[PDB]
């Protein structure tokens, strides 16, 4: 129903290179006045969305001429002729011809660099925390690229699911890597029931998945 | 100044309802529609619906029907959105933006964060994450609300530091880690202290982290 | 966008 299929989801680029983002509508979004109300917005971290292009091809006042847009009918493209540091963020196409209005799913424009494997570290729960009845086991993935990485927790060789949470930093301003932290949460009684605590990490930079582990009570 | 002034952060318990306000300034309120947008990591931007201040006419994205109620107050030049029966899926940043017919969303509010959680204000507990290159850190656990600040060695140690986005646990309390990589050689000599500040609870704690 | 209250 006038859904916008926006691709790709993430677009790694080098500064100075060209970037192209595409948005495809399930049916024609030409409005009955002959115009197509297809807009492009940019949202940078910590900021409101910002208008770039309206009526498919028109630059909003103040937008650099590096930005252009094109298409007709069901197919639309935003082009950045040369990407600059201030362009990084998430781009959204927006269909304003027919209610309900709809956004594309977003394209995260990011810095491309070479593959870098994570350095992996595992932390047992502190004795201080075990005094309070909970055990948190933490697995750190440091300075890796690209973003996709997978953490698998295992307790006495049994794979865990549903008991962990993780988060990932924003792309580092110096080296353009990411870091990831994962926490396995267990009750103290469960933690004292088992010996071997391990996190196995899969990443394109590793020849095979890497496991870091400790034995409870050294 | 042409602006849309949005109300402050909402920390709300599940099942309650909340009123968000969007105050128009520096232009004629009834010459523009007011549109509301929801922003989340998982769904990106979503169009909630809109109101025509001149007529009170509204239209909704059907996904938000029954969740959102839009009104517009001519005399105060303020648009409102009630969000009803809140769940964790309603946690988000909500924007209002204006639209003149056939133009575009040129001016946006700065967004209202809505945080749905059963918790109340609580200061964190800070636990050490103990170790060529070594990693060490602090686990900042069971606080509410965001944010907390973390520094290392009173802010002198910035190199190799990663402080992660907090995660919201099922208790409704946040948990956050901060780590630093340092030479393994230094672990006997040099001292490492994470400095944690949670202003809503006036919690300030330094934790020394040792092997 | 067109707007929800535009008519013609």
């Amino acid at each position: 129903d006038f859904l916008m299929a926006q691709t790709p989801l993430s677009l790694p680029v080098s500064l100075g290179d060209q970037a192209s983002i595409s948005c495809r509508s399930s049916q024609s979004i030409v409005y009955s006045d002959g115009n197509t109300y297809l807009e492009w917005y940019l949202q940078r971290p910590g900021q409101s969305p910002k208008l770039l292009i309206y009526k498919v091809s028109n630059r909003f006042s103040g937008v650099p001429d590096r930005f252009s847009g094109s298409g007709s009918g069901t197919d639309f493209t935003l082009r950045i002729s040369r990407v600059e540091a201030e362009d990084l963020g998430i781009y959204y196409c927006f269909q304003g011809s027919h209610v309900p209005y709809t956004f594309g799913g977003g394209t995260k424009l990011e810095i491309k660099r070479t593959v870098a494997a994570p350095s992996v570290f595992i932390f047992p729960p502190s004795d201080e925390q075990l005094k309070s009845g909970t055990a948190s086991v933490v697995c750190l993935l440091n300075n890796f690229y690209p973003r996709e990485a997978k953490v698998q927790w295992k307790v006495d060789n049994a794979l865990q699911s549903g008991n962990s949470q993780e988060s990932v930093t924003e792309q580092d301003s110096k080296d353009s890597t990411y870091s990831l932290s994962s926490t396995l949460t267990l009750s103290k009684a469960d933690y004292e029931k088992h010996k071997v605590y391990a996190c196995e990490v899969t990443h394109q930079g590793l020849s095979s998945p890497v496991t870091k582990s400790f034995n409870r009570g050294e | 100044q042409v602006q849309l002034q949005q109300s402050g952060t909402e920390l709300v318990w599940p099942g309650t309802s909340v009123t968000l306000s969007c105050k128009a300034s520096g232009y004629t309120f009834t010459d523009y529609e007011i549109h509301w947008v929801k922003q989340t990591p998982v769904h990106g931007l979503e169009w909630i619906g809109a109101i025509v201040p001149k007529t009170g006419y509204t239209a909704y994205n059907q996904k938000f029907r029954g969740k959102a109620i839009l009104t517009a107050d001519k005399s105060s030049s303020t648009a409102y959105m009630d969000l009803r029966r809140l769940t964790s899926e309603d946690s988000a940043v909500y924007y209002c933006t204006r639209l003149r017919n056939y133009w575009y969303f040129d001016v946006w509010g700065t967004g209202t964060t809505v945080t749905v959680s059963p918790a109340s204000t609580k200061g964190p507990s800070v636990f050490p994450l103990a170790p060529g290159t070594a990693a060490l850190g602090c686990l900042v656990k069971d606080y509410f609300p965001e944010p907390v600040t973390v520094s290392w060695n009173s802010g002198a140690l910035t190199s190799g530091v990663h402080t992660f986005p907090a995660v919201l646990q099922s208790s409704g309390l946040y948990s956050l880690s901060s780590v630093v990589t340092v030479p393994s050689s230094s672990l006997g000599t040099q001292t490492y202290i994470c400095n944690v500040n949670h202003k809503p609870s006036n919690t300030k704690v330094d934790k020394k982290v040792e092997p | 966008a067109v707007g929800i209250g535009a008519v013609f």
